């Protein structure tokens, strides 16, 4: 079973910032099965991010991951105000695939 | 025997017995030009697969071992647990991020060996 | 660890391409310029997801066969003078005598002559005063003296390096996995068969009889049927035409009616009454299945719409048929003898819902018998108000992918890819 | 579209069982989908319950005998539907629980490890708190 | 010393083949049939020797516009029976109302209709007798109802084993050696823009005006000329004529226009005034430099003629325009203000100076409006006495080769030779 | 030199010294479409015959020797009277019978040397 220690636990920024949150598992994901999620508060959170880099339909370009061995890491550019909220760093590796653990991103 | 794609669900060793197989049924008005334009794209496809046999110097060979060294970073798995709980098509999306620079390392591994082989012959 | 190049594995993916023939007086479909036939191995461990209405081989087979008709239509006669005024008086409602003025092969004089015409295709202008039906926004060419019509078998065969998966699940409703497939190099024989509301001469299900539709819960929709035992029916003509041939310039001819030998007895195809209803009541039970172990199946007739699509038109003999359906769809269904079934004929058609472009099929000489099958319908629902326990069944149709697609629900093509690379304890010295 | 839409709220008492279902519109067929559980307690991180693929549901390592995955597909009347009872209910299972479905008609699609998946059609999230 | 053989080296020589398409509601140079499109190398310490009055690019490109021209007129109407007499009265002399006699859908009544005319398309016959132009020598085909004219970027891209050089320096003159060449997969977009006397939508200049001809000596070869600003104009229509529908025939139809809905007022183009007297200074700079230091450069209105090669025709919104250009080339050169030209509509076509083939362009509803960039002229030089100092350029054109020779000066195709043998020291074990 | 054909009734022994005359001479509107399928005919013949020569590992070669045992069940001649009364045209009615099994011992008589090939390597 994979776990995975996301970092950092919580970061603050405002707009027309560029914003970076890394994710660490616990082994070698060789294959760049992770996936990144966004939980606005109370709603349901919205896949935008598949397979190491892949966007979703729909998802603004705006957004942008990265993958490599054990650090997996998620950017975003030019940050809007409606972009605040949550995400979460998923492997898909073996059964049963975790999530992470959640680092909110406030005002 | 198996026939035609018939070994598509064993496992990557026994399936590796099999290649002769599938490698000789590769090549072969309304229906007029339907049919003429079959054929020039069943020998332009295949070609295009011929040729890159002999960059990386393994023409008119099924199995051919190189000199690339596998890197640890494009998959980690002991040889136990690749040619004996995987299938060709289980395997080929593990590598499908790294099949693309690893057609770079094969292509001049080859050309370093042309020059290392001629300049071998002039002593 | 060095790697190794293995050239040949078992590896495919989805593609579409460009299939062709294989078939063993000329026909439409030319079985002349198509390749001549020559095979099915089984495909272990494997589990393959079907889809038979994104398919593709649909959108190629109906390019093909409507390419096939209109171009051995291009090279004889175009019956462009017929557009004329007709004095048309009863032979006796349904034959009419029909004399006009039409050209000869002299280009200044006229001709005076006659010929019988149904009553299906003259729409008068206000003896009584006539014109031909497609004569506003339609050409007539004639059909053409020596080509048939009669389907015959084409196997679909795919390119080398390509390959055609079937499924042999033998109770596939044409979405979802299927454990058990095959591979071939090309499919069985599929009649091209023209019809409508009745699949003729089929091919039968194995186990039980299948429903199959796109979206069941949308009314919108057909809903496909396939019988497991065949329901033969029994077409007749009576009469015994005579043919003549005006003469409308050089080097063309019109081939006219000319008299009919004895009296007017309407043509109709029976069917066996006992065997209909045993086999309408195996589909109310696997049509029970999906809307509910307690609804009331009533079936009905056709809607209403356009002559080609609220009858059971089809072609056998060379002689267009139009029969009217509507004492095989009746009796309401709850928790020696024969139908008889009037059929009416034409002679200027307008097959593929096309606009503007027509087709004058000549007479047939002799009298007329055929010898069919029913192996499915083409049914469709009324749409209620969601609180009712009765559904209503009409018989629908007209597009012609649905004729086909019961056909290809079970193939799927695929694109070989033989190259891998894999990790070794060997190295090249 | 796809929409998902699940049952409503529900409050329970411990040594009970309780069932939520959940109905897509849009849909073709559980045959071509996945239907994946999962939970959220309170604020913290998400968790998987079980699934149904091609037809043969399974659970989790934590979860296996308390628990049912079950599904029905179309009908002339309904959209196929899905469902999830919770046996022997306690203090610890109060969380919101999603209805989550992923395509899998593609083999090569990238959102399934061969079984494990990511989920990319969520539901509307169902609350469900246990107490005396 | 022992041979040794080279696969792969970059040798090439001269060659002609055949290019074809690339590019990313039907169109005549058919986009839709063309290879979606998609790379350029710098080669450095190589010479090469362009000409591009022997560029065998251009007459390819000639033959495939002419020849997808008439592939997507073939298959629509054919109106011959339009040849016959008119009895025309004036609306108000510019448009006509012409009635006459014309055959029905049904082959012996008649009927008798009207359309409007303009004045550029009746010869009048010996309210008077008139006849559309090309009757005596053309065979009129009506435009075909769904197929736009617009022009799209299209790419020539060079088969498998050639390659294309290009020149990247910035004051060629189209002949000579060129010290940086690139090599590219295939060309830039080039527009199929049909135009005379002024090249619009063109491309531009890098830093000057540059004047390229054949043989300057000689006056009998046209003078292209490239700016490197554009130089914007406008070309509106003011009426708002509607349209009808005759039908001639079975599933034929003739549209023509119906009632002009307003006042005749006369369409014009907008040039202004200060950057045409700027954008034609600076090409008199250029031109002295091939004439003399001292020589007065004179501009002139271009022949008279045939109205193909006195005006500025061209074609934007749907309608062919023919403007006058004389109040732009004027007044001789020694050492919020606009100008309005007068443009004529047609509705007869004979584009490529062919004879024996025509056509008619069905009229636009709504209003026309048009925005262009003139990036080029056409001039020629009058046969003087070759002993004073005035030079008189008049615009010339017409041919169409010498449009898109301006696109494709600076491109060539060569051929690559793969295999070399060169001596070295080793030798086979 | 004799030229293309030229050596057709000499003896199997003296006729197959002269086999680079046969080997480059097999590739290389009306009039405007049987020209173009008489083209991608000679290619695709050709094709199918440099395939073969690869399964049986004799690829680029004209005279390649292998490694399957001649059975005195297909022609029991000795070799004086192969090699010195017989043209090429008598030599191939023959074993016309027992030529779709020679096909198949080379085939799979390769595919045997290449896995031992890969084992030699391992160590
Ligand atoms: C096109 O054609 C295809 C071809 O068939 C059609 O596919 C067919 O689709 C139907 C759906 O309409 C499928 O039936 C459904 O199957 C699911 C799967 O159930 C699985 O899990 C069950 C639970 O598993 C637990 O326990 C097992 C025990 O070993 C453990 O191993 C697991 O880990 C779990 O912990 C399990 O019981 C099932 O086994 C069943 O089948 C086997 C063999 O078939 C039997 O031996 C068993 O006795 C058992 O019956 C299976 O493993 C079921 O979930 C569905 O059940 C619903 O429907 C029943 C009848 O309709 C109903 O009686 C049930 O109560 C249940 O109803 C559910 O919903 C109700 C309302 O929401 C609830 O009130 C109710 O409580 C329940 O929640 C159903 O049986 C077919 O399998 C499938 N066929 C094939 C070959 O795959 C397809 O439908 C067609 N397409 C279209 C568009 O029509
Ligand atoms: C096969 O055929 C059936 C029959 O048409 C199709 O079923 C329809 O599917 C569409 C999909 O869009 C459904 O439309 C959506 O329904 C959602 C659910 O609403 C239903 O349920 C709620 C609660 O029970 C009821 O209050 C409601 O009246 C409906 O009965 C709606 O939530 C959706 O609305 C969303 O979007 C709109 C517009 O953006 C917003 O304004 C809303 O706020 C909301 O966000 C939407 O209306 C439709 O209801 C289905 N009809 C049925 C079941 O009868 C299948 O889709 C079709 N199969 C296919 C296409 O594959
Ligand atoms: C060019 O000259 C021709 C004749 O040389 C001329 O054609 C004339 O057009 C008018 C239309 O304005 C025709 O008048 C019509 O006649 C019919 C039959 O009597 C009437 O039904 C028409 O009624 C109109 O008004 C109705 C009330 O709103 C409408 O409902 C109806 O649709 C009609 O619009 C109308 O009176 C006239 O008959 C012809 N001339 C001949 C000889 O037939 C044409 O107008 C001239 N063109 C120009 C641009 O001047
Ligand atoms: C470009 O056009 C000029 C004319 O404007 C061409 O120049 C002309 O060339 C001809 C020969 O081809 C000259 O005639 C020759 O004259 C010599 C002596 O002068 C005589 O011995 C020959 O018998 C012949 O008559 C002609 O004079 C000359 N024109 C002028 C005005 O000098 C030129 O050839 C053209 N360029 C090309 C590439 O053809
Ligand atoms: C890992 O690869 C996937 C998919 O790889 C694609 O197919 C391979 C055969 C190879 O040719 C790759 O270069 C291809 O990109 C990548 O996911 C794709 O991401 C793009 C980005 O927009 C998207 O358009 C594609 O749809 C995705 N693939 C699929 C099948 O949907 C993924 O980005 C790679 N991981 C990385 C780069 O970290
Ligand atoms: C020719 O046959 C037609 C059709 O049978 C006759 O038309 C009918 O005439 C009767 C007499 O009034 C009407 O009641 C019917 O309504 C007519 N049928 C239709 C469909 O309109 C016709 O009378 C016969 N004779 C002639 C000279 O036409
Ligand atoms: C349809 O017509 C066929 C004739 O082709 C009928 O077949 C005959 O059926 C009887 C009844 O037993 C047999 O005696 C005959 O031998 C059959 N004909 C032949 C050639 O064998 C059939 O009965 C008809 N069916 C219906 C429903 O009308
Ligand atoms: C097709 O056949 C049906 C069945 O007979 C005809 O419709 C019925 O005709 C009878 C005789 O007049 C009427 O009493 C019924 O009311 C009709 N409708 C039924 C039974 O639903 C029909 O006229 C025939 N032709 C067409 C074009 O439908
Ligand atoms: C209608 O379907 C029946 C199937 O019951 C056909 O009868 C069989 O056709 C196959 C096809 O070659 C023959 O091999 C069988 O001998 C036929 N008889 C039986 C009892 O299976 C029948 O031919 C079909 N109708 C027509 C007109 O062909
Ligand atoms: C299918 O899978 C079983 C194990 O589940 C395996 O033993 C068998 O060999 C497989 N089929 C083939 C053809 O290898
Ligand atoms: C293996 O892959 C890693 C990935 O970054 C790379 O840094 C390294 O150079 C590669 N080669 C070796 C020998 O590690
Ligand atoms: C190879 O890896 C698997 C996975 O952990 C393991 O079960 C197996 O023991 C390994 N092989 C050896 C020789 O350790
Ligand atoms: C044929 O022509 C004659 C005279 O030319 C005419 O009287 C007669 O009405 C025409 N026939 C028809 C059917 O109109
Ligand atoms: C053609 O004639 C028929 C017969 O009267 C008529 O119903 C139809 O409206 C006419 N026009 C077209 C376009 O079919
Ligand atoms: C169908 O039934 C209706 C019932 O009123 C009847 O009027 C009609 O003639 C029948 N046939 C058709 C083709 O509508
Ligand atoms: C259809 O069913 C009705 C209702 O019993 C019956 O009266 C009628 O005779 C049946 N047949 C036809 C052809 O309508
Ligand atoms: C009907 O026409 C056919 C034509 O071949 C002929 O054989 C037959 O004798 C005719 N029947 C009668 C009763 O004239
Ligand atoms: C019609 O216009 C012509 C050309 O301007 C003119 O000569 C003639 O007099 C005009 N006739 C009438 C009746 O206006
Ligand atoms: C139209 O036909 C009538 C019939 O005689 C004729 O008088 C008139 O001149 C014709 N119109 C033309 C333009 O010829
Ligand atoms: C041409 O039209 C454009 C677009 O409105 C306008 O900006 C420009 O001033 C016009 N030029 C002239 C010379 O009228
Ligand atoms: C050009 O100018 C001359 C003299 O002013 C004049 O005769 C002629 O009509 C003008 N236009 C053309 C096109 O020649
Ligand atoms: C001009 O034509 C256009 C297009 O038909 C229309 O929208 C507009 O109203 C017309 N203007 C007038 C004044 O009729
Ligand atoms: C004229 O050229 C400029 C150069 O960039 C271009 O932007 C403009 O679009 C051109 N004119 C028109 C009407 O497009
Ligand atoms: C033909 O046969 C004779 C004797 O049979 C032999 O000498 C000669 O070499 C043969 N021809 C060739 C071309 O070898
Ligand atoms: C040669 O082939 C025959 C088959 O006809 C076989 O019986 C025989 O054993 C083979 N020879 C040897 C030595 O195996
Ligand atoms: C081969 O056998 C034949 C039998 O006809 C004999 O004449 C000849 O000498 C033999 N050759 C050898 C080399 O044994």
């Amino acid at each position: 079973d994979i776990q995975m220690t996301q970092s950092p636990s919580t970061l603050s920024a405002s707009t027309g910032d560029t914003v970076r949150i890394s994710c660490r598992a616990s082994q070698s994901i060789t294959g760049n099965w992770v996936a990144w999620y966004q939980q606005r508060p109370g709603k349901a959170p919205r896949l935008l991010i598949y397979r190491g880099a892949a966007l979703l339909g729909g998802v603004p370009s705006r957004f942008r991951g990265s993958a490599a061995g054990t650090d997996f890491t998620l950017t975003i550019g030019n940050l809007q105000a409606e972009d605040f909220g949550t995400f979460y760093c998923q492997q898909y590796d073996t059964y049963p695939g975790t999530f992470g653990q959640g680092t909110k991103v406030e005002v | 025997f198996l026939g035609f794609l018939g070994a598509a669900g064993s496992t990557m060793g026994a399936a590796s017995m099999t290649l002769t197989v599938q490698a000789r049924n590769l090549l072969s008005t309304v229906w007029g030009i339907k049919q003429l334009q079959a054929r020039v794209l069943a020998v332009e496809r295949y070609l295009r697969d011929q040729q890159l046999l002999g960059i990386w110097g393994c023409s008119g060979k099924l199995i051919c071992c190189t000199n690339v060294p596998w890197n640890s970073s494009w998959s980690n798995r002991n040889l136990s647990e690749i040619w004996d709980n995987m299938t060709w098509l289980q395997w080929d999306k593990e590598i499908s991020n790294y099949t693309q620079i690893i057609y770079g390392l094969l292509e001049e591994s080859q050309n370093q060996q042309e020059k290392n082989e001629q300049d071998l012959l002039a002593l | 660890l060095w790697v190794t190049v293995y050239y040949g594995v078992p590896v495919w993916k989805d593609a579409e391409t460009t299939l062709f023939c294989a078939s063993d007086k000329h026909n439409v479909w030319a079985t002349h310029a198509c390749v001549p036939t020559d095979q099915e191995i089984h495909l272990e461990n494997v589990t393959e997801e079907f889809n038979m209405w994104k398919n593709n081989m649909v959108e190629q087979m109906h390019t093909d066969i409507i390419s096939l008709w209109d171009q051995s239509l291009k090279p004889c006669v175009k019956l462009t003078p017929l557009c004329v005024t007709l004095q048309c008086t009863n032979v006796t409602g349904e034959l009419k005598n029909c004399s006009f003025n039409m050209t000869t092969e002299l280009r200044d004089k006229k001709q005076k002559v006659y010929s019988l015409f149904y009553r299906l295709d003259v729409v008068q202008i206000n003896n009584k005063e006539y014109r031909l039906i497609n004569c506003n926004t339609s050409a007539i060419t004639q059909a053409c003296p020596k080509v048939s019509f009669e389907p015959i078998p084409i196997h679909y065969c795919a390119p080398a390096g390509f390959a055609i998966l079937k499924c042999k699940d033998k109770k596939f409703n044409g979405t979802g996995p299927c454990p058990s497939v095959s591979t071939v190099q090309c499919t069985h024989g599929i009649k091209p068969v023209v019809s409508t509301q009745l699949l003729l001469n089929g091919s039968l299900a194995e186990e039980e009889v299948m429903i199959r539709s796109e979206n069941i819960t949308n009314n919108a929709k057909n809903i496909l049927v396939q019988f497991n035992t065949p329901v033969q029916i029994n077409c007749t003509r009576p009469n015994n035409n005579t043919r003549k041939s005006i003469r409308i310039g050089p080097g063309q001819a019109f081939y006219a009616t000319g008299d009919i030998i004895g009296d007017i007895r309407q043509a109709h195809c029976n069917v066996s009454k006992a065997t209909w209803n045993e086999t309408l009541g195996k589909v109310v039970k696997q049509l029970r299945k999906h809307f509910g172990n307690n609804t009331i199946i009533r079936f009905a007739n056709s809607s209403g719409g356009d002559l080609e699509v609220t009858t059971h038109s089809f072609n056998c003999g060379g002689e267009f048929f139009y029969c009217n359906t509507s004492g095989l769809f009746n009796s309401t269904w709850i928790s020696n003898d024969s139908i008889t079934l009037p059929c009416r004929i034409k002679q200027i058609i307008n097959m593929w819902q096309r606009i503007g472009q027509a087709m004058y099929a000549p007479p047939i000489q002799g009298v007329i018998r055929c010898v069919s099958n029913i192996t499915g319908l083409i049914l469709t629902r009324d749409g209620g108000s969601t609180n009712s326990t009765t559904e209503t069944f009409r018989p629908g149709g007209g597009d012609m992918r649905d004729n086909w697609r019961s056909e290809l629900y079970k193939y799927k093509v695929v694109k070989i890819e033989p190259l891998g690379v894999a990790p070794t304890r060997c190295k090249r010295r | 579209q796809i929409h998902l839409v699940q049952s409503g709220t529900e409050v329970k008492k411990p040594g009970s069982s309780v069932t939520v279902s959940c109905k897509a519109y849009g849909v073709n067929t559980f045959g071509l989908y996945a239907v994946n559980w999962v939970r959220q307690a309170p604020g913290q991180s998400l968790e998987y319950i079980g699934q149904i693929w091609r037809w043969k549901s399974s659970a989790s390592h934590h979860f296996r005998g308390r628990v049912l995955i079950s599904a029905v597909d179309l009908t002339g009347s309904s959209p196929p539907i899905s469902s999830l009872e919770i046996k022997n209910l306690t203090s610890d299972d109060t969380a919101v629980y999603f209805c989550t479905t992923t395509s899998t008609y593609d083999r090569w699609s990238g959102l399934h490890h061969d079984g494990v998946m990511a989920f990319s059609s969520w539901g509307q999230g169902t609350l469900i708190s246990v107490s005396a």
